[PDB]
Formats: structure tokens, sequence, C-alpha cells
RNA sequence: AAACUUUCAACAACGGAUCUCUUGGUUCUCGCAUCGAUGAAGAACGCAGCGAAAUGCGAUACGUAAUGUGAAUUGCAGAAUUCCGUGAAUCAUCGAAUCUUUGAACGCACAUUGCGCCCCUUGGUAUUCCAGGGGGCAUGCCUGUUUGAGCGUCAUUU
RNA sequence: CUAUCUAGCGAAACCACAGCCAAGGGAACGGGCUUGGCAGAAUCAGCGGGGAAAGAAGACCCUGUUGAGCUUGACUCUAGU
RNA sequence: GCUUGUGACGGCCCGUGAAAAUCCACAGGAAGGAAUAGUUUUCAUGCCAGGUCGUACUGAUAACCGCAGCAGGUCUCCAAG
RNA sequence: CGUGGAGGUCAGUGACGAAGCCUAGACCGUAAGGUCGGGUCGAACGGCCUCUAGUGCAGAUCUUGGUGGUAGUAGCAAAUAUUCAAAUGAGAACUUUGAAGACUGAAGUGGGGAAAGGUUCCACGUCAACAGCAGUUGGACGUGGGUUAGUCGAUCCUAAGAGAUGGGGAAGCUCCGUUUCAAAGGCCUGAUUUUAUGCAGGCCACCAUCGAAAGGGAAUCCGGUUAAGAUUCCGGAACCUGGAUAUGGAUUCUUCACGGUAACGUAACUGAAUGUGGAGACGUCGGCGCGAGCCCUGGGAGGAGUUAUCUUUUCUUCUUAAC
RNA sequence: GUCGAAUUUGGGUAUAGGGGCGAAAGACUAAUCGAACCAUCUAGUAGCUGGUUCCUGCCGAAGUUUCCCUCAGGAUAGCAG
RNA sequence: AUAUUGGCGAGAGACCGAUAGCGAACAAGUACAGUGAUGGAAAGAUGAAAAGAACUUUGAAAAGAGAGUGAAAAAGUACGUGAAAUUGUUGAAAGGGAAGGGCAUUUGAUCAGA
């Protein structure tokens, strides 16, 4: 035992998938991500952990706001109109 | 399962979907370094791990 | 799909996969002008809705599909 | 060609209601030609017209609200600017150039003079 | 270099009771106004095993003095009392077995 | 003597070294200060005529509006060439919008696409039930508003 | 049923270079060195003498001013009390 | 006769062998009830609606885990002569 | 001596062929090396004077990648077993069909499910790779189709337990605690109907939430139907919940029913607060009784098998759901 | 060996690393246990092992003295350029 | 005035030139592994332009032989050049239990200088 006739026991999921993450990362006991930290409000990093932050930091996703607050700023946060 | 949360059966729906080979007007285009769907996914070979 | 229209006078529509049985009905009255017998719904594995929508016996689901385009 | 949206601002807004729901019509129909026609690109022309429909729609409807609250504290928060958060929370012109009453009395009589030397 | 078996009962993760089956905490009535000056009747209703416990159980109950309800009380049972006695707790209770002075 | 073995050469193999390339990296310097409850970063799921990804976007979905430029896009198909024009474009710019489900995440929950409450409105006789549409209901704290509690306590009636 | 032969399929261990001996001397037990014996292509099935065969930077022993598990009125402390 | 369900019993314990949602009943008499008329949706019939998510297939000497189409491991129902 | 890069110089070399590479061809140096010829090749490169360094490999059980001998070798030998013909196909030991021989032998190699997988299900096309032989076949490749519920589950309940709030601890991430030292509440209605509302008559809470697809639990069965769905679709026949309801029935002149001695009966046969009780709700084993399904078996009504001989014979259909 | 109760087992749940859990073997705690796994400190230190890349020319040793928690090391003198 | 391995926008280098340089020049924090925390690659180059080989023939087909395009196919998407290990064919040579090497010369092949 404990070798090939013990991995054939392995059918309980102890994570599924993270709300916050998606990473199956959230221990269905523990109720907490081991990833991301969910559900608690900040989300999980660590500095020993630099290659999981460059992993997961801003940049790594769309940035569906911020990549647009660079131009705003540039053009001073107008909120008219170009005016033909 | 055959009794799955629509969540799983989502991500389901959507590895069904992207499991197709890439497509053939593809390998026309003007650069095209795209050779072949390298993230082809086969249930014999891959898990999805959910 | 066809097969169904022609012979169970059901009419199968691809519907928001946030719609309810009630909206649907409603949605198929409002659109086609009929009434609606019964609604099936089900998820299909590609994770679109599909809808079984048998109108009543006064509707021929095969004049409305012919009158709606599709046949 | 699609619509235009410098000719929907001339219309009433019934006039735009109901050329959206014409247009919804019209590309339910071409949805379902599309079953039988391969490659019908009319379509995306259809889903454009519809956009600025709702576009101009949408237009007219916040112009409206912004002349209902025109000159008013306590505008709507999706019509007040969007600067940054910092920026909607610093201080105003006015804030931040009030001066006590010392203050201003003391930067009124001695204030930075304009002098060269000449040797 | 380990934690000994007497210090990992006090954590209490395996090691503490297994209460499912008991019948609840056993107490006499709650000390009022008709045990502190008189006394107050009840009714053994049930002699009952307590899971875990060697002696057996009485369910006696009492009138509400306060409000028109019955007051089911769990002590434990003295030899020789029954089901359907009259049970008398209170100052001015008799001394009879199963009576609470 | 053949075969076989070994050495060398030519050609052909295996393999991808060398050389030459380089929209990349690395280091230095200079300039600037701009995320988020007006919902950020991140995540899930979707969106194209034909796309699996990258990139872009959000049911207005490789996008809408506005401005500039001035005739494209392109792999095919389609459309157009009025294109001497408020007008092509997978263009640039970008100040108006949309922005699914989420996420600090905010009605309560969430291994559930689970379960409520309130307002307006629509349909089914319908204030009560069911359903559709629109808008809302987190916590701590600050200022103010209103309604209150306390023989804590003042005055008055007494 | 293998092993064997055939059709198809087709690894791995290991490999300084390699592979006949005797004695000598030699790091005191050589496949090579010295002196002799000898020595003829290409091979097949077995075999377990040898390759001080392979598998692993010996676990035994010792050294290191290298550790760790455990013990104790070792030294120095410490939670608790 | 086998499988299974059930009934009334009997043996055993220093073991006496869940909880809650929910449903009903009873006590009580608040209240509302008749006479050119009242009561009764626990009687019968009649009308309307019942949303959302899952539903395919394997479940193993090939669909799970064990690097694999691995003689291993992986819970259970039915069960002919 | 040689290498990468740098300053100067040779107005150096070069698509009429730079660099690189190959070359038992030649020359020079003791050597590190340098030079030339020939072939290949295609875009840069060199001599000299200096500067500079990530500057020279045979090893490190060195790192990465590639490749051998072993070697067409070890081997592809557990699970009783395959054979004949035809079809298809270029090609058949392996595909399909038919025939035969066998096995699993109901604690199956059968028919379904839970976890898990995620399209492997099914159809068509199709064999470059995979199926350690093969392949026309496939859980492969390519393209599509397919999962239909008021009644089956989730959803609801609580279990062991998890866990906010109020509070307390902790520098803090956060920890304790789950009714606790809390002003923790809305549903019934007289009156309000200046508005069925706040005030104001009058009744009730030792408490969020999560936690079971095997525990608890409202309610569906039969027949047929697909290539692939079925307690879901179709046909027929029911049931439950929520709501609205109009008749009939019942009751009342003794207003809220009668009968039976009684156990109790019924088509009904008013019933708020509050309280009480029951069901939910329960171990294991043993024998006995009964029910269902299966098994065995008789007659008869059909079909099929054997029939040189015998066998009123062997096998098979004769069924009845929820309500 | 055992096979009807200290029985076997699914699911849910709790206990987490000097911690747990242990009918006690230092056993088990995801092929890891006399202190799991993951990342960082960390390129940890090593008097110890291995390696340490072109040519030619000239010169050319030591294993000895003293001291050291020193005896596989260093300092020192000596030998050498 | 000072700091700034983050963000945005620029200018540069006696730096690296695809086993280098960030892990990532490319659909790179991607594919993939792990229950999880995390771990984490490989992978650039036809040609100026696809002009990406019409057509014929053999084969069931893959492909081959031609033909053709192209400056070049000694550039055929298994694509710039194309080393070595290792391999096939041809040619030459040698070979009684290794092979390889040093000095010297015979023989065969080949070759410079005059
Ligand atoms: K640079
Ligand atoms: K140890
Ligand atoms: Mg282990
Ligand atoms: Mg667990
Ligand atoms: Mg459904
Ligand atoms: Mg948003
Ligand atoms: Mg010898
Ligand atoms: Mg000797
Ligand atoms: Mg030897
Ligand atoms: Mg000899
Ligand atoms: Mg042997
Ligand atoms: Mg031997
Ligand atoms: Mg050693
Ligand atoms: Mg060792
Ligand atoms: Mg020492
Ligand atoms: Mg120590
Ligand atoms: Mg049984
Ligand atoms: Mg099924
Ligand atoms: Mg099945
Ligand atoms: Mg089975
Ligand atoms: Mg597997
Ligand atoms: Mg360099
Ligand atoms: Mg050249
Ligand atoms: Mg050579
Ligand atoms: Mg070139
Ligand atoms: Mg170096
Ligand atoms: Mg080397
Ligand atoms: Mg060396
Ligand atoms: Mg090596
Ligand atoms: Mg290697
Ligand atoms: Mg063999
Ligand atoms: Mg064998
Ligand atoms: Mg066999
Ligand atoms: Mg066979
Ligand atoms: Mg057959
Ligand atoms: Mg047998
Ligand atoms: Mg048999
Ligand atoms: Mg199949
Ligand atoms: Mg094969
Ligand atoms: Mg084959
Ligand atoms: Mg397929
Ligand atoms: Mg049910
Ligand atoms: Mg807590
Ligand atoms: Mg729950
Ligand atoms: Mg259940
Ligand atoms: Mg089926
Ligand atoms: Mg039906
Ligand atoms: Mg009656
Ligand atoms: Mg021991
Ligand atoms: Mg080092
Ligand atoms: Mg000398
Ligand atoms: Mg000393
Ligand atoms: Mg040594
Ligand atoms: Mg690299
Ligand atoms: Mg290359
Ligand atoms: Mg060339
Ligand atoms: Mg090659
Ligand atoms: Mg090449
Ligand atoms: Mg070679
Ligand atoms: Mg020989
Ligand atoms: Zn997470």
């Amino acid at each position: 035992g404990k070798g090939t006739p013990s991995f054939g026991k392995r059918h309980n999921k102890s994570h599924t998938l993270c709300n916050r993450c998606g990473r199956r990362s959230f221990h269905v006991q523990k109720k907490t991500c081991s990833s991301c930290g969910y559900p608690a409000a900040k989300t999980r990093s660590y500095n020993w952990g630099a290659k999981a932050k460059r992993r997961h930091t801003t940049g790594t996703g769309r940035m569906r706001y911020l990549k647009h607050v660079s131009r705003r700023f540039k053009n001073g946060f107008q909120t008219g109109s170009a005016s033909k | 399962a055959a009794q799955k949360s629509f969540r799983i059966k989502q991500k389901m729906a959507k590895a069904k979907k992207q499991n197709r080979p890439l497509p053939q007007w593809i390998r026309l285009r003007t650069n095209n370094t795209i050779r072949y769907n390298a993230k082809r996914r086969n249930w014999r070979r891959t898990k999805m791990n959910i | 799909a066809m097969k169904k229209v022609e012979d169970g006078n059901i009419l199968v529509f691809q519907v928001s996969m946030k719609a309810n049985k009630y909206q649907i009905k409603k949605a198929v009255k409002e659109l086609y002008e009929v009434d609606v017998l019964k609604v099936n719904t089900l998820v299909r594995p590609n994770g679109t809705k599909k809808a079984y929508v048998r109108l009543t016996a006064d509707y021929d689901a095969l004049d409305i599909a012919n009158r709606i385009g599709y046949i | 060609a699609g619509v235009k949206a410098y000719e929907l601002r001339t219309k009433s807004k019934e006039q735009l209601a109901s050329q959206l729901v014409d247009l919804k019509k019209e590309l339910a129909e071409l949805k379902v030609q599309k079953l039988s026609r391969p490659s019908l690109p009319k379509i995306k022309t259809v889903r454009k017209s519809i956009a600025c429909v709702l576009t101009v729609i949408n237009e007219q409807q916040r112009e409206a609200v912004r002349q209902l609250y025109k000159g008013k504290k306590y505008q709507p928060k999706d019509l007040r600017a969007k600067k940054t958060r910092a920026l909607r929370r610093a201080l105003t012109k006015f804030e931040a150039s009030q001066v006590t009453e010392k203050q201003r009395k003391k930067q009124i009589a001695f204030p930075q003079r304009k002098y060269a030397i000449k040797a | 270099g380990r934690v000994i078996r007497n210090q990992r009962k006090g954590a209490g993760s395996i090691f503490t009771s297994h209460t499912r089956l008991r019948q609840g905490a056993a107490k006499l009535r709650t000390l009022d106004y008709a045990e502190r000056h008189g006394y107050i009747r009840g009714i053994v209703k049930q002699i009952v095993h307590d899971s875990g416990r060697g002696a057996p159980l009485a369910k006696v109950v009492f009138r509400d003095p306060y409000k028109y309800r019955l007051r089911e009380e769990i002590f434990i049972a003295n030899e020789g009392v029954h089901t359907g006695q009259f049970i008398y707790a209170g100052k001015k209770a008799s001394l009879n077995v199963g009576n609470v002075l």
C-alpha cells in the first residue's frame, strides 16, 4: 500500500474553484483559497513569493479601467468634447 | 458526475467550444507565425483539473 | 429540431441563458403572435440555452416556422 | 451603410425607439437567414446600427437629465465629473486658497517685492 | 521532544465528550421565589437512560408560576422515584424521597 | 578472394553547431505623478461572416459616440469606389456612453448561476398569490435631520 | 507457457580503450607492461570462472574543531507555576 | 424454497442505539355568526400557475486515480436452473 | 599565438562573392597558430598601432541538446480459444455479417448508479500520428448532432461541526466566543382611516448564516417514441403546493351536525391568542406469521425444436402501473 | 489469520509540523517522517572531494624549525622566483 | 536641494546576439506538473517576391520520375548556412586473440618548388 494501491482512493477534491481567482485553490473545508486568500478582504501575497506576486500583479490582466488613466492624465482629465 | 454544478458545466462548455484545431484560413494571413493550435486539450492526455 | 417542428408542434429556439420559462413564453407570444402550450428548457453542452416551445393546438408550428423564414 | 448618429440626433425619442424596434426585427430576421445563407455580413451593419441608436437614445436621456439637474448642487454621481478618486477628494480651489485674517493682513503688508541689483 | 497524550487532551480536538445522545444537562430548578419561600409540585413523567451516565434521569414537569405553560426539568433520578410521582421542591416541601429541600 | 571490421575522400543521411542576421533583453541617464465604493487591481463567462489562441471588447461585446486624417481593409468572402465626401480604415485621437457574472464587493448566501425584503409599474379578478420590467435594502465613522429612551436631571403644573 | 526460429514491433543496464593465457615484476592478485606459450574470417544456443562485472560519492570504522533524534543537577537559559 | 417488505414477540447492554425543518391533532373560547334569511373553501365539482440549476455516456483487465489503453486501488442496488 | 567588443589607420577585402563550413591538396612558424588553392555558400569582414574583457576546455558521477555500441538484442508468454466462408477494401489473424466452437455462469465479463472524468455518448467522413503486431476498426483524427421535469435530485431542514454580529484580546495580519455583561422584533388588529398609518388599546423571541445529490423531506405512473433523451418527450391517466373562486352539498327556528351503551362512524359539520400532544424519529440479533417479486409445477389456448426409435414430449407467450 | 461487533466501509466533519495523531512500530501525517511539503534567508558555511580552458623560453622547490582546541589546517623560519 | 529593481513617457551603451540576454525576441508566466502553497519550459531565419511546383507519367495512397517557378530547389514551408558525434552507398587500403603511436625506409597514390 501507500503507493499505487493507495493512489486509487483519490476521488474527493480538497480544493475547488475560487470565486475570486478561479485557480482551484479554494479549500472546501476551510472555505479559504490557498492562493488569493478569499474570502479575506486582502489578496494573499508574500514577499518571499516574488514569482507569485509577478504572476498575479497589476498588468497580468487586461486593466479594463487602469489602462486609460495615463491618457486621461495626459489630457488633463478634460470633461467636455472635441468640438469639431 | 452527471450531477454537476452550473459552474462546472460552464467550464466544461468553454473547454468543449475551444477543443478544436486551428482554423484553416489562418496560416494564410500576411505574417502568421502561428502554425497549429498549441493549446489543444484531450480528455485522454491532460485533465482539466476542474 | 426540424423534425420536432414538423411533427410535435414544437418550435426549437436558442434563448438567452438568463431567460426563464415565463420570459421565453412571453417573448414567443409577443414576437410570433401564438399562444404557448408548454416550454421546456435545457442548457446545451456548448453553454447556450435551448427551448422546446410547444404551441397550443390552434397553431401549426410548421406554418409559424415557414412564416419566420426557416423550413 | 448603417445609420448615422448625426441623422439620429435630429429625431425624437419616439422615432428613435421605433427605429430601434425595426432594427431589432431586422437583426432577428438576418440571424434567421444566417442559418441557411453562409457568410452573411449584413448582421454586423445591423448590430452597429442598433448600437448607434442606443447610443443616441442614451445621449438624449442623459442630456435631458443634465438639464433637469443644471445649476443645483448634488448632481447624480454618474453625471458628475470622473476625475481620479484622490482628485475628487482633493480640496477645491476655494479651500487651500483660504487664508486666515492675520495671514492675509501680513501678506498684503509685506508681499514679495521686485528688486534688482545694479552695483 | 514531543507533546505527550495528557498534554494533547487539553486541546479538545478528539478528546471532547460524546454528547449527541445525552438527554440534556441534569440540573435542579432555577432557585426562584416559589422554592425560596414555599414549595412547587412537579410530576415525574419519564425515567430515562442518559448516554454516558450510569444513573437514570427523571423528567419532572412543573407549572410556570408566571406564565401559563409547562417547564420540563431534568433531575438525576433518586432510587425509589417513579413515574407519576409528585415531586415537591422548596423551603416548605416535605421530607420525602425525591423532594428538593 | 568475398563478406565483415577499421581509416580517409565524395555524395547522400542524422543533428542543428558555426556564421550573419534581431520589432527582444539588460544597464545607465532624463522628464512626469495619474488606481479604487462615481466600484480598482484581479478572476469567470461570453462577443467577429468564416477564430483555437494572443490582443481588443461587454448583450451597444475585435466594439458605439465624438474629433482628426483623407480612401481603405485584406486570408477568403462581402461591401464600396458619390468615394470633389459630415467620409473608408483591424487608422490615429479620445473629452460622450455601454460596461455580462464577479471581485475591497455592499440585501442574505455562494462547492447553490440558491433565498429574501421594500418602492413604482405591467399582466393574470388581484393591496395579500404568481410572473415580467425598472429602482433600491452592507458595515464602521463624521456633520446635520427626524423620532425616541433614561427619577441622569431642570423648570412648570401640582 | 517460455526459452528457440520466423513476420511485425522493439527498449534498458553498462561502455577510458578494449577483451586468450602462464610466470615475472609492479600500488605486494594484469586484458595491456617483460619473457615465454601461442595465434585464422564471420558466427548460433547455452553457461555462470573472470571482467577484483553492474546497481549506490560504504550504512561498518576513523577524521571533521560537520549535524541531528534522545537523555541527564553537563553549561547557559526559558514558557509555566 | 430465494430476495425483499412487514407484523407481533423474544435475547443483549456499566452500549438502551440523532437533530431540526415541517405537518396534524387536542385543550381554550377570543371573535363572528340565522329567519321575505344567515353560516360553512378540513365535503364534492369547477379555474389558474408552478420558476432556477443537473439530466448524454463510462463507472473501469480502455472513459476515475496510479506518468499509460497499468494483472494494482476505488462506495453501492437487482440476482435464474 | 588565438577570441568578443572599442579608438586610429590601411581613402584595406567583398554579390565579378564577405563570413562560415568541408577539403590522407600546398606554403610558413619549434608552437600556440598563420597563409593559399579547390568545393559549398550567401552579406558582411580583415592587417597593423593601441584599448578592453563574460577571452582559449578533455575531463568537474560538469550543464543543455544531439548521437551511438549494446541491438534488430532483452523481449511483446497471467486472465482456458479460437476456426470456416462471404462482404468491404490497394492491402484482412485482428473490420462487418453469417456459421461453428468456447467463456463470464446472476458475490457475472449482465443491467444501473455514487465519487471522478467531461463529450469519451451518437452519426457521417476518415487512418499522417496513437491503439508497444496489424488495422479498412476505435474511447483516435475531422465535421456535426445529442442531455426537454411542479412530481427525479439540488434548492429547504438540522447533525458532527463551520462561522459574522454584540462584546472582549491582539502592534497587527486577525483571535476568542455563537446567546454570550446588547436598547438585537415584526405580525395580528381596535382605533387611525386630516393616511387603515407613526403616535397610540392590546399578543408574542434566551437569536445571523453555512453544514447531507446515502440522514429528514409535498406531489407521477403506464405504454410508445430517438442514431444518440426519458419516471423529463408524445398519448393516456393522476397527484401535491400556492392562489382565486362559483355552484351544489352540508348546517342553522334548539344557530356553529347527527348516530352508536361503548370502543367509535360519517361527505361536510365555525373556531383567534395561548398552551399541550402526536407524527417527523430511529440499535442489533434470533425464531415465527403474513405480503410481494422470483423459483417449481398442473390443465388449456398459440408458436418453435426433436421425431431411425421413444417422448399427450423440450423450449417459449398467456401481463396489468401510479392513482 | 479472521469473518456478527474492540467488525468492514462510503460521505460529511475535527485535529497541522516541534504540531497533530498513535490498542505504541518512532508508527502514520498525500510514494516524503527520529520532525511533512512549499518559497525565501541562500550563491548558507565547509581546514573536506572533484574540476580549473593557449604556446614557447628561463629559473626552479618542499614535506623541515617554532607556535597554535594543532595532528587532512594555518601562522612562522627555511627552500624558490 | 535627497530617494526611487514600481507606474507612465523619452534618450542612450566599448552590454547579450536565441544553451547568450529577463523565465519569457515566438498565442510566456504560455504549454505542462502538483490536492495545495507553488514549480515552470521548449520554441526566431524559404525566398526580393509564393513566383508555395500548372501539366504529364508510375503508384491505392503517401510520394517518386519528369516538367516548371525561381539568381539559386546545393532555398520545396521536414525550408538561410548547414559542423561534429553517428549512418548509408561508392572508391581506395589493411586485417592469424584489439586498434591507435614514435624513428627509419620499401611500395602505391598524390603534390609543391626549380
Ligand atoms: K536597449
Ligand atoms: K533525526
Ligand atoms: Mg507516506
Ligand atoms: Mg478533507
Ligand atoms: Mg431542466
Ligand atoms: Mg464594472
Ligand atoms: Mg595472467
Ligand atoms: Mg607477485
Ligand atoms: Mg582489466
Ligand atoms: Mg608478447
Ligand atoms: Mg545466466
Ligand atoms: Mg563472471
Ligand atoms: Mg565516501
Ligand atoms: Mg555516503
Ligand atoms: Mg582539529
Ligand atoms: Mg547539536
Ligand atoms: Mg439485503
Ligand atoms: Mg441517463
Ligand atoms: Mg449509464
Ligand atoms: Mg457496471
Ligand atoms: Mg488514467
Ligand atoms: Mg563579450
Ligand atoms: Mg567565401
Ligand atoms: Mg577530415
Ligand atoms: Mg541575404
Ligand atoms: Mg568565461
Ligand atoms: Mg567538451
Ligand atoms: Mg584537464
Ligand atoms: Mg558526463
Ligand atoms: Mg546528457
Ligand atoms: Mg527476441
Ligand atoms: Mg514475460
Ligand atoms: Mg492468455
Ligand atoms: Mg485475435
Ligand atoms: Mg464474428
Ligand atoms: Mg470457470
Ligand atoms: Mg461455464
Ligand atoms: Mg463510440
Ligand atoms: Mg501498433
Ligand atoms: Mg500501422
Ligand atoms: Mg471524435
Ligand atoms: Mg422529490
Ligand atoms: Mg470566529
Ligand atoms: Mg443549508
Ligand atoms: Mg435524502
Ligand atoms: Mg439512455
Ligand atoms: Mg406528459
Ligand atoms: Mg350529516
Ligand atoms: Mg526502537
Ligand atoms: Mg561558490
Ligand atoms: Mg635548472
Ligand atoms: Mg589554546
Ligand atoms: Mg586529501
Ligand atoms: Mg532564452
Ligand atoms: Mg534555423
Ligand atoms: Mg545559393
Ligand atoms: Mg532535418
Ligand atoms: Mg538548410
Ligand atoms: Mg560525420
Ligand atoms: Mg578469431
Ligand atoms: Zn482564490
